[PDB]
């Protein structure tokens, strides 16, 4: 009812989904507290380089360039991972959450496996390009003059590199999950 | 003569670049490795194929040790348990 | 076999031998009690008791 | 927190 | 005329250099001593062979 319906590949998929869920929530929190862009006006014995910008202007610049520069995928990566893991969990548990299904069962399971495989394929295909997109440093040329007087700004994102680190490992996890499904897919198309 | 924003920016940059990665990841690294140890220890029981044999052996050994007829022989209902004993001996051999 | 004078229970397969070694590491007396049910003469006697 | 600044005005800061 | 950053830097440096290690590590040392103690005491029960 709860345990016998878990083959070893199913247990592996469930545990991988659990681990990637904990990764996703961890990233979401890290965004919650430490995700803060930090910006400075770019274009200018050694002395200081005082820019006579009071605190409020620094905050406004931070937010303006944080929206303008930092990539949307870079911003939403933790949300992305969390949403994908919730979708994986829900599509795994829908086999028993469906009131009717509590040979159409086999077709529903095949459809769920195909959905998981396609999700893995799409995730890999777009993450391959997107992972390199996030950068630690960043440059924004935003017309903020008449408000600070500067126009070219260099910023850096606190979690960026950290995220990329985690992101890289995340990629591998996805492949593994797909491979597991692949085996199950083979079990669905080699033995019938 | 450096404002606060410059100081925080300097902290962020020099933290990412200068400070070595091992210092930045040592606790998570150790945590990962101890998880690997715990998982490799637990997989000996989390693998159902051998887990069935292990659990059946636990049950049969507990029943056989609990049987007072064993000690009596060392000097009733266990007759039915003899069949389970022989079946387990043959199968898990 | 030398203790209870029972010549049955000669040996065991690889799995049983190793897992018996593990049990002995845990508790030899558990091995002693578990061995009893392999004795064929014991089964004959207990079948006679049931009869 | 709507963050606000005054608007109408090598470069330096715009100390207000 | 030292900005706050220099004050924190001085605090941390003189913390690591001057202040003796006993003050820094005394609580953690106490934790390790206590954990060794109650582990050694509980090992009487936790050892299955005599358990």
């Amino acid at each position: 009812a709860f345990r016998v319906l878990k083959p070893w590949w199913d247990v592996f998929t469930d545990y991988l989904s659990v681990a990637m869920l904990m990764i996703g929530v961890f990233g979401c929190t890290l965004q919650v507290m430490q995700d803060k862009i930090i910006c400075l006006p770019k274009r200018v014995e050694m002395k200081g380089l005082k820019t006579d910008l009071d605190l409020q202007q620094y905050s406004f610049i931070n937010q303006m360039c944080y929206e303008r520069a930092l990539h949307w995928y870079a911003k939403y990566f933790p949300y992305l991972v969390l949403i994908h893991t919730l979708v994986f969990m829900l599509c795994s548990n829908f086999w028993f959450k469906f009131p009717g299904s509590s040979d159409i069962l086999y077709a529903m399971y095949v459809r769920q496996t195909v959905l998981k495989v396609i999700k893995f394929l799409i995730i890999i295909a777009y993450n391959s390009a997107l992972v390199s997109k996030v950068q630690f440093t960043v440059d924004c040329n935003v017309d903020i003059q008449d408000m600070t007087g500067y126009k070219n700004f260099s910023c850096n994102h606190t979690m960026a590199h950290l995220f990329s680190k985690l992101s890289f490992c995340y990629l591998c996890f996805v492949s593994i999950y797909g491979l597991t499904c692949l085996y199950t897919l083979y079990w669905l198309f080699y033995r019938s | 003569d450096l404002d606060l924003q410059q100081y925080s920016f300097i902290n962020q940059m020099c933290y990412e670049r200068a400070l070595h990665w091992y210092a930045k990841y040592f606790p998570y690294l150790v945590l990962i490795h101890t998880l690997v140890f715990m998982l490799c220890s637990n997989f000996w029981f989390k693998f159902p194929g051998s887990s069935s044999k292990i659990e059946h052996f636990i049950s049969i050994l507990g029943k056989c040790f609990d049987s007072p007829w064993t000690t009596r022989a060392l000097s009733e209902q266990a007759k039915a348990l003899f069949e389970k004993v022989k079946k387990f001996r043959l199968h898990v051999e | 076999r030398q203790e209870t004078g029972i010549d049955d229970i000669p040996d065991v397969k690889n799995d049983f031998a190793f897992m018996l070694h593990m049990i002995d590491q845990y508790d030899p007396l558990y091995s002693k009690r578990f061995a009893v049910f392999l004795s064929e003469v014991s089964e004959n006697k207990l079948k006679q008791l049931n009869l």
